[PDB]
């Protein structure tokens, strides 16, 4: 009924940055309170009533404001400090939308694996190519397909991880799915990868015989 | 201690109960809340009861759909679902309310709706490919395709081996089965002395799986 909107939604922040999100209440609040959750974790208890921290809460984090705009400022960014920020009110009891705080660190170009399918995959009549770009900084990859040299659309799925715990890096596969059939027309398969860290694309290919 | 209840699988029109028991705490003396969160969205308060005396609070968006219970005498607060359409698949949490912030909270109960059937996965090795020899390191995985429902637990050696393994999150393909992949990264030259073992386990069909990838 309050509506609180959070912004930004995403934030990269270097360690020893100082970063700030906002939550903004749509209609004037006495008390803003912020929980903070990690990948796989519920919600904890960060800061309450503006700005008490929790027990727990170290020194750095820092609520304030009055009415529609309150504030979490973390004034030393640390590594342990990346996770989604939520923030909440208790008269229509909403909660904002997230912010969630990754940590920025040097690009890094990802290298780039490639897997036929196996046999067992082949009899039973359907073929999957896996391609994966292992260890990355910033996230935004692009990996684009082709099957004898001429590019595919529609048929390949990819799932990145979250960012590494001691590294900070991503990694992404991408799987382009046929049926034994259509595997068995085509012999060029090739992985094409764009991304900041890399001069020029990087390909890796098999050919379906060989 | 907050203890919730287990990963809950159930079809579009169905209904579900799931507990949230307590422990330590004087259960009457503290209102029990019940927050939904669903991947690519926040929280959403549904509603909190009073097991002193049962009075309920719960969000307009649903009160048809939601009803909370409180057996005191067992500390376990209850909450159905009824109607389960797609947009319930969610984690659902409890957390008690201590009067100005939620401080303790469950670890989450898991509803999949969907009409979909339960079908253990297919692993098929994904052999030292890429750089296995003119690379010095060399990557391997296992392929777990075409199950349902999730999760699927894969661990390398029998947790033997941590360094390096990547398993990405499960997507779902257009048939309503999952897939996803486990991938270690090793130094070349163990690929001669070593063997190399994803262990596969799906619970919710009794699926258990061991695949050597071998280069």
């Amino acid at each position: 009924q309050i509506v609180s909107t959070q912004s930004p939604a995403i934030m990269s922040a270097s360690p020893g940055e100082k970063v700030t999100m906002t939550c903004s209440a749509s209609s004037s609040r006495s008390y803003m309170q912020w929980y903070q959750q990690k990948p796989g974790t519920s919600p904890k208890r960060w800061i309450y009533d503006t700005s008490k921290l929790a027990s727990g809460v170290p020194a750095r984090f820092s609520g304030s404001g009055s009415g529609t705009s309150y504030s979490l400022t973390i004034s030393s960014m640390e590594a342990e400090d990346a996770a989604t920020y939520y923030c909440h009110q208790r008269s229509s009891y909403t909660f904002g939308g997230g912010t969630k705080l990754e940590i920025k660190r040097t690009v890094a170009a990802p290298s780039v694996f490639i897997f036929p399918p196996s046999d067992e995959q082949l009899k039973s009549g359907t073929a999957s190519v896996v391609c994966l770009l292992n260890n990355f900084y910033p996230r935004e990859a692009k990996v684009q397909w082709k099957v004898d040299n001429a590019l595919q659309s529609g048929n390949s799925q990819e799932s990145v991880t979250e960012q590494d715990s001691k590294d900070s890096t991503y990694s992404l596969s991408s799987t382009l799915t046929l049926s034994k059939a259509d595997y068995e027309k085509h012999k060029v398969y090739a992985c094409e990868v764009t991304h900041q860290g890399l001069s020029s694309p990087v390909t890796k290919s098999f050919n379906r015989g060989e | 201690q907050l203890q919730q209840s287990g990963t809950v699988l159930a079809r579009p029109g169905a209904s579900v109960k799931m507990s949230c028991k307590a422990s330590g705490y004087s259960f009457t003396r503290y209102w029990m809340h019940w927050i939904k969160q669903r991947p690519g969205q926040g929280l959403e308060w549904i509603g909190a009861i009073y097991p002193g005396n049962s009075d309920t609070s719960y969000n307009q968006k649903f009160e048809g759909k939601a009803k909370l219970t409180a057996v005191t005498s067992a500390s376990t607060a209850y909450m159905e679902l009824s109607s389960l359409t797609h947009e319930d698949s969610a984690v659902y949490y409890c957390s008690r309310d201590y009067g100005y912030y939620f401080d303790f909270w469950g670890q989450g109960t898991t509803l999949t709706v969907s009409s979909a059937s339960t079908k253990g996965p297919s692993v098929f090795p994904l052999a030292p490919s890429s750089k296995s020899t003119s690379g010095g390191t060399a990557a391997l995985g296992c392929l777990v395709k075409d199950y349902f429902p999730e999760p699927v637990t894969v661990s390398w050696n029998s947790g033997a081996l941590t360094s390096g393994v990547h398993t990405f999150p499960a997507v779902l393909q257009s048939s309503g089965l999952y897939s996803l992949s486990s991938v270690v990264t090793v130094p070349s030259s163990s690929l001669g002395t070593q063997t190399y073992i994803c262990n596969v386990n799906h619970k919710p069909s009794n699926t258990k799986v061991d695949k050597r990838v071998e280069p």
